[PDB]
């Protein structure tokens, strides 16, 4: 796939997208053939040359002065263990990463994306603007505070805690459900047709949740929706 | 005599073939001294220790310095014996390496010095001592609440700031001055920046004249780090055996001695065991500690620092070392902030010699009450952190009064602190501290200002120091 | 009311002492299980590595 | 019958030649040092060295003794300090033995064995009353480091003076100073005249530590089959397991859990199962064993501790945190049990203390709830008082054994409610004061229990115990 | 003789038969022109590590002996160029035009040639200068996890050394080449490249060159050190070096242990790190100083390579992920950061000013972790908890903006002296930049003295200046 | 064999219902281990009382235990075993104390063992 995409980048000069599906299966194949080639084993039953092969493939996938390859890849985390060698080595070669968690998928929050572990080099004030960055980091404080507070709630109980601690749990529930969205490929999986939210709208809405304007609405209306306008109507059907 | 050649090299490991079949024994040492024949070659001056007889007249060897530049077909020569270092009065005050060479720019020790082996058969059961003796260190907290024992292994758990280097030098000064015995410092794996600072402080404290030091650096191949205690040890055996005097051995961190053994087992090839350590952890650990015992002529006592691998005393390495120790002293940063020197925690330090048949009953009782007094004070500390003193009962206020004096009287004015502070410093015999603490514990001296007890010696010094205020 | 409020605060104090003592005991019991496991995994990975190395 | 060595690494060695060797033979090197033949590959014999290996070179000489692993036995060994091989260590010259026995004996079979019925009186109140040991029971003393494990065995050997027993002490892995000290302690109490001490200290090559517990029972079985009763103590079986783990790895035998190979259960059983109470046809003799285990973190649940808890007929569990609250010796009654116990008590003691466990088991658990507990019912408050005296009644001191007739009398008082009158701190003085009162005044009660192994007149004893209580004073 | 022939070729490791006079650590030249290093000497076969593309080496091809130990080119001409681990130019711009060479397997300066660290390294980061001092000659570990701030911590250090008489080297190991281009580009713009060297080992290269990359970087810096100028070195991941040796060994069949890292790992990492020293006056008083980086998975401080680098250094700066996602930036955990030589590498003023801060931070750690919730309480605890919070803000700082030392001592004198109590916690960030404006326009006398005397001025004058500003502030 | 056909409906509703009470007790194990039973409310309190009764009423006196404890043994026929659990589950024996439910055979034995205590 890469030699075709390289010819279009270099000689024709048009800009290009590359989609590679499950690049872990490249790393996994080497292991199978390593023992029969005569190589001694390393770490968790892996080839002695893991970082090399990943480097040779990955360092070809670049945007040169001639033309640009935007590259999107799926990686499978070998045994639900992000501390495994194949994902760890891969993490060094990316500009943006989204990590998917089964705990969120069990709660039904789709797409199931970790808002803390997913980071990109472009969340800098200059490359996205001061208003965008302010809202983004402030959401990340709310969700990290909810994580530590869940331990205290699970053993001692929610009523035991302060008004500021209560208001964090209030907002964090809404923020986490409002990160879920109705996709077109979720038409087959969920009945409802689907939505596209422009960036300006996303910033307005998340700012309202943080400032408390929409806190009167019941939490169940923030699941699998696109724009904040829709959330107001969905609540009306419930009767609020 | 027989000269061998090198037929293999990989990192620290080398193999030699001895074609006649006249071969070296399992811990002997071999020299490579070679002059470069052509400008492509690099001159080499290496030495190697034997490890296995692999067969077909070949021997596996660990190397004591860097093996770069080796060309198979090199010539190697056999000394007929283990590594041997010089022993006697020649060693006092000078710093040496594993090979026994002097690192100091203070000349070279001569050929005539008697040189004796690193590896030797351990002391026998017809040679040891029947009855325990207690060693008087002159330090109040150590002699009172955690008595050291002659022939004992003592353990120092501490880091930076709390001040290991002051405690080591004061012990070397008290034993040399009063008990008339030398010391040895063997810093297995000492950080180089630390060796230089230590040599300057040992010199500038005046302690150097009574001590001999071996330094094995981190940048040496693992076999050098492992045998470095075994040379500091063989120097101390001479004094006890002949000079008959009692001797003191300091080891910088025992953990690096075990870890070097692990790295050598991996190079040689032995299968790893529990948590990756060498198959032979005990037979290596045991063969070093058992030399440190009290024979009839005299004794070796040792202060050894240990670093717990992951705060897990259950890990294979602490469990084998904690098998051998007889007393434990913890240094805690908190005390070293309030003003107590030496900063040793009375309630986390323990000994197997604090028993009425070893110390005697009057010493045992005085020590037991002091710990009871302090433990009750610590309960009141968390109450005093929330609330005022007069909110306690008068029974708890009496516990605070006496405990605060005891903690300060536990402190002491050291001699090796003289350079830093004008105060001269003092040595206290065990009978004088046992008598004094009995007087504080009846309250005979309670009509005195608190700071009267700070950095003082005998209890009668408090009387006079009080008058000084007025 | 003065007896009732004095006896309450006292009750909370007693429960909290016992609650903290149960929690600290559970921390040492749990800590040893973690150490036992960490030692266990390390031995397993080493033995699987050396078993393949012995085969090849 | 002569061969030459070819590889000599880390204890394990191999030798080319020796075509006819036997598994378990003795082989002698040119050094005068000894070895054991354990394996036979088609051209090379595998030898384990039992001595200093620093003179053994490739191409050196190893010769056949001609005998199976054999340990010297005879009456001359009693009172001498010896090696695992029959070699004297104390000085004092040769051992002057007469004959030998294999160290790979078969155990006594079923139908060649009889059930137990005679006591092994330890003179320790908690062990004799709560956790009986019969002659021939196999019992494991298990506790964390520095909990008194050695304290219990020596108290037993001194008390086994009066009774016609032979006692052997086998020190595996211990520090040499602690062993020399034990011999001087045994000589001072006069114990050495009827005992053998066998030493394998931590500086030695691992092979003599491994053969050491086995050697201990090869000396004791000689006396057992001749009819006299014997006791054996093993000072650390968990250090015997470590030495096998090293001997197997260098050998390259494949790994197990932790790293112990699968023959750990076979190793420990070969040793323990040799202990038997022989029947009247065999002359009614007995071996008896006290293995020791040290456990990490004071937890009963771990690999080697659970293997030895499987082979024995009970266990005695010692707690470090009991011992540091000062109780000596300290014994958790809930995790300590005797499976052959109940036949091994004298008749007066069965009647007196089959119930002490009820006071102790229940009291230890109860004080946990009550400390945190808001309220106690009168029934709970009473249980507590009785329990309180038992713990103080089970506290003892080092090197002071109590004769069994005096044990049943102090336990009768406490189990009869008279002792409740005395205050906690005064109970200890009363026990000393009672034992003295019995020596001077109450001789008739002491003659009956010894002679008829049975409780004397309750009315005389009640009368007698009230008479002592009048003379006693408080605080 | 000096010619041999290749018998096995694979994955970088090409065994060869012949070459009887080779040394361990020599250079050997293949016919293709690629070089290689001999690292194993079996009884019949030399084991050769290829330091270049291997697709052109076939079995039976001839390999010839260079005759020289592994050597790295050094000279003044390397400054301002982007180079390979071998002395080969990468930025384009033509040859490096070096004059001489050094071994990459040098001995470390021994005892009696070293002195006590006596002088500071001003990083311009408020927390790193005040709380965790590095002095010339120290070995400092930055240990943390992916996406916490690590590369940022190092870059700010280079920029803040512009005025000082310093030389700095950056050794980029295993990193994606666009990231090395971003870093080089960032420094150029700040004018930093004029006095610095970047040594690059991208992820596409054979693992042997990643292994030599940290050694080549110290071998360049030691040349300037023995000539007398002070030098600083940053290694961009020592965990990525570790891995390259593991790969370059397991292919040569050396025995393995722990997480399959060969038995030389402590001998490898230590030799590189110990080269750093503050030579003594006889040696001309030069200094290296070193900043290794280690990345830890799920913060396993107990792993094999992490246990090893935490030991060889003279301190550590442990960075935590939750502090970052909580507004503390740089995310430096005060409890787990340690300095063995701390107390000598600060100017006299900062020593006197900073002692209270380390104690104040420790009290907040213990007390707040229970009592944030309980407000209606003893006034002593309420006052103590205020200083903790304000201190955390005064330690917060922005990206790519270093602060000169005289200004750091003045804001910390305020926080320690407690003039800041009246000011709410929130606007301390903006206020800290602004007190800076008032000081520049009005207080030139106090600043002139600090730089010149490394000492603090008269208290009455300082109290007067700060009290007067507290009147102006609203 | 715990199938409605093989063991019968009566032995079936009773067996599953016993398992349902006990499984809830394991979930409540890790809360009551710290705070105690003040945190528990309503159904939590009633469930822990009945679980304590059930767990001790599964313990028996064996004829082979006579060599360890002096008590005589007991044989409980199945019709008695199934019948006994029902009365515990209904709550008909809520008043009797937990120490009377240990080492007994058929249910009646608990009533006389309680009457010996008088609690
Ligand atoms: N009943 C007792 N009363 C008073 N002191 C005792 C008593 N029992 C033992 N001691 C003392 O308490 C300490 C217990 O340590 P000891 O060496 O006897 O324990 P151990 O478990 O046998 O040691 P080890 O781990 O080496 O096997 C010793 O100082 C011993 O002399
Ligand atoms: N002090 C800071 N202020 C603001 N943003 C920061 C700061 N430090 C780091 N960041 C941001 O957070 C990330 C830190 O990047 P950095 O290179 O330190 O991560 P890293 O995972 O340590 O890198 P590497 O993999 O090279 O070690 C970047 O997105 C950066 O812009
Ligand atoms: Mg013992
Ligand atoms: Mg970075």
């Amino acid at each position: 796939g890469l030699t075709m995409a390289e010819y279009f980048r270099d000689e024709q000069g048009q800009d290009v997208l590359l989609f590679i599906d499950n690049i872990f299966r490249f790393t996994q194949a080497g292991s199978e053939v390593s023992a029969l080639l005569g190589r001694m084993p390393s770490a968790v039953g892996y080839q002695p040359t893991l970082a090399t092969e990943m480097g040779q493939l990955q360092e070809r996938i670049t945007s040169t002065a001639k033309g640009s390859i935007t590259s999107i890849q799926a990686i499978y985390v070998p045994a639900d263990d992000y501390t495994d060698p194949a994902p760890a080595t891969t993490f060094s070669h990316l500009d943006a990463t989204t990590n998917l968690e089964r705990k969120l998928a069990e709660m039904g929050i789709y797409p199931a994306v970790d808002p803390l572990a997913s980071t990109s080099r472009a969340l800098a004030p200059e490359i996205v603007g001061e208003e965008h960055y302010q809202v983004a980091r402030k959401v990340q404080q709310t969700l990290q505070r909810y994580k530590e507070l869940q331990d205290i709630i699970a053993i001692l109980g929610m009523d035991e805690l302060s008004d500021e601690d209560k208001l964090v749990v209030h907002r964090a529930r809404r923020i986490q459900f409002f990160l879920s969205q109705n996709f077109h490929v979720a038409e087959q999986f969920t009945g409802q047709p689907g939505s596209y939210v422009p960036v300006k709208e996303t910033v307005r809405g998340f700012k309202e949740i943080l400032e408390g304007k929409y806190d009167h609405l019941p939490e169940d209306a923030f699941r699998l929706v696109g724009r904040i306008e829709e959330v107001v109507e969905k609540a009306k059907a419930m009767g609020v | 005599m027989t000269r061998g050649r090198v037929i293999q090299v990989m990192g620290p490991v080398v193999d030699v073939k001895f074609e006649n079949g006249h071969l070296p024994a399992i811990y002997n040492a071999l020299k490579i001294q070679h002059k470069a024949r052509n400008e492509n070659e690099v001159d080499i001056d290496l030495t190697l220790e034997v490890a296995l007889h692999l067969g077909d007249d070949t021997v596996r060897t660990i190397a004591m310095a860097s093996t770069d530049g080796l060309i198979r077909g090199m010539e190697v020569i056999d000394t007929g014996a283990p590594i041997s270092v010089p022993v006697g009065e020649v060693t006092l005050g000078r710093v040496f390496n594993v090979l026994g060479e002097p690192i100091d720019l203070e000349g070279d020790i001569p050929a005539d010095a008697r040189r004796d082996p690193i590896h030797r058969p351990a002391p026998k059961f017809e040679e040891l001592a029947t009855e325990v003796e207690i060693l008087e260190t002159g330090i109040k907290v150590v002699d009172l609440l955690a008595p050291y024992i002659k022939g004992g292994k003592i353990g120092l758990f501490g880091g930076a700031g709390v001040g290991k280097t002051v405690l080591i030098q004061e012990l070397i000064h008290n034993i040399a001055q009063e008990h008339g015995g030398i010391s040895v410092f063997a810093g297995v794996g000492d950080r180089t920046r630390e060796g230089n600072d230590l040599y300057h402080e040992m010199k500038d404290s005046g302690v150097i004249s009574k001590t001999a030091m071996v330094f094995g650096q981190m940048n040496e191949p693992p076999g050098a780090r492992m045998r470095v205690a075994l040379t500091g040890l063989t120097m101390a055996e001479y004094f006890r055996d002949e000079q008959g005097q009692d001797v003191l051995l300091f080891i910088d961190n025992i953990f690096r001695f075990t870890q070097a053994g692990s790295e050598v087992s991996a190079l040689l090839g032995r299968m790893p065991s529990a948590v990756g350590y060498q198959p032979t952890l005990a037979t290596e650990m045991g063969q070093l500690q058992e030399r440190i015992t009290s024979t009839a002529k005299g004794s070796i006592t040792s202060i050894q620092a240990i670093y717990v691998p992951a705060d897990d005393y259950t890990d294979p390495a602490p469990a084998t070392t904690f098998s051998h120790l007889d007393a434990t002293t913890n240094l805690e940063r908190k005390l070293a902030e309030m003003g107590i020197y030496p900063a040793v925690d009375p309630l986390a330090s323990t000994s197997r010699a604090l028993a009425p048949e070893i110390v005697g009953e009057e010493h045992y009782q005085v020590a037991r009450k002091v710990q009871q007094t302090l433990q009750r004070y610590k309960e009141l500390q968390d109450i005093i952190a929330i609330l005022g003193m007069d909110e306690l009962s008068d029974e708890d206020k009496l516990v605070v009064h006496r405990a605060r004096r005891i903690q300060f009287f536990l402190s002491q004015n050291f001699h090796v602190a003289e350079q830093f502070t004008g105060q001269p410093g003092s040595y206290v015999p065990v009978k004088e501290t046992v008598r004094g603490f009995k007087e504080i514990l009846e309250g005979k001296y309670d009509h005195l200002p608190e700071d009267a007890f700070r950095l003082v010696g005998r209890i009668e010094e408090v009387v006079e120091k009080a008058k000084a205020m007025g | 009311l003065l007896d009732a409020k004095a006896s309450e605060h006292a009750a909370r104090m007693t429960a909290m002492k016992n609650a903290t003592d149960n929690a600290n005991e559970l921390i040492r019991t749990l800590t040893l299980s973690y150490n036992r496991a960490r030692q266990a995994a390390i031995t397993q990975e080493i033995t699987e590595i050396v078993a393949g190395a012995n085969a090849l | 019958d002569v061969g030459t060595v070819i590889q000599v690494g880390d204890g394990i060695a191999r030798a080319h030649g020796l075509d006819n060797v036997m598994s378990g033979e003795l082989v002698e090197f040119a050094n005068g040092v000894m070895g054991m033949a354990l394996n036979l590959e088609e051209n090379n014999v595998g030898i384990v060295i039992l001595g200093p290996y620093t003179g053994i070179k490739e191409g050196d000489e190893v010769r056949r003794t001609g005998r199976i692993m054999e340990v010297p036995v005879g009456e001359a060994l009693i009172g001498r300090v010896v090696n695992p091989l029959g070699q004297p260590v104390d000085g004092l010259g040769p051992v002057e033995t007469t004959e030998t026995r294999p160290i790979e004996s078969r155990a006594p079979g079923v139908m060649d064995r009889r059930s137990v019925h005679e006591p092994l009186q330890t003179g320790i109140k908690a062990i004799d009353a709560l956790v009986p040991i019969g002659r021939g029971q196999r019992e494991l003393i298990i506790g964390d480091r520095q909990t008194g494990k050695t304290s219990v065995a020596i108290d037993t050997i001194i008390n086994q003076k009066d009774q016609n027993m032979i006692s052997i002490y086998v020190a595996i892995g211990q520090k040499e100073s602690t062993v020399r000290t034990v011999v001087e302690t045994l000589r001072k109490h006069g114990a050495l005249d009827y005992t053998i001490v066998v030493t394998a200290s931590a500086s030695q090559p691992a092979p003599l530590l491994f053969l050491a517990p086995y050697a201990g029972v090869a000396m004791g079985e000689y006396f057992m089959y001749k009819g006299k009763h014997v006791l054996v103590v093993y000072d650390d079986l968990s250090k015997q397991a470590a030495a096998y783990r090293e001997l197997s790895l260098l050998l390259r035998r494949p790994p197990g859990r932790e790293a112990y190979p699968g023959d750990i259960f076979y190793l420990h059983s070969r040793l323990l199962e040799r202990a038997a109470k022989l029947s009247d046809a065999k002359g009614g003799g007995s071996l008896t064993a006290l293995p020791f285990v040290e456990t990490q973190a004071g937890d009963i649940s771990a690999y080697i501790p659970t293997n030895v808890i499987s082979i024995t007929d009970g266990q005695i569990f010692l707690q470090s945190d009991l011992f540091f609250s000062g109780v000596r010796p300290a014994i958790n009654a809930g995790l300590s049990v005797s499976r052959v116990g109940g036949a091994a008590q004298i008749k007066a003691m069965k009647k007196v203390a089959g119930t002490l466990r009820l006071d102790l088991a229940a009291y230890r658990e109860l004080e946990a709830f009550a400390q945190f507990g808001s309220d106690l019912d009168k029934a709970t408050q009473a249980k507590l008082a009785r329990g309180a005296r038992t713990v103080e009644v089970l506290k003892q001191d080092l090197h002071q054994p109590i004769p069994v007739e005096k044990q049943v009398l102090i336990i009768y008082a406490l189990t009869r409610g008279f002792l409740d009158d005395i205050p906690v701190e005064d109970v200890r003085r009363f026990e000393k004061e009672f034992y003295l009162f019995l020596d001077q005044n109450g001789q008739h009660l002491l003659e009956h229990i010894r002679t008829t192994k049975d409780l004397p007149n309750e009315d005389d004893l009640n009368k007698a115990i009230e008479a002592f209580k009048k003379t006693f004073v408080v605080s």
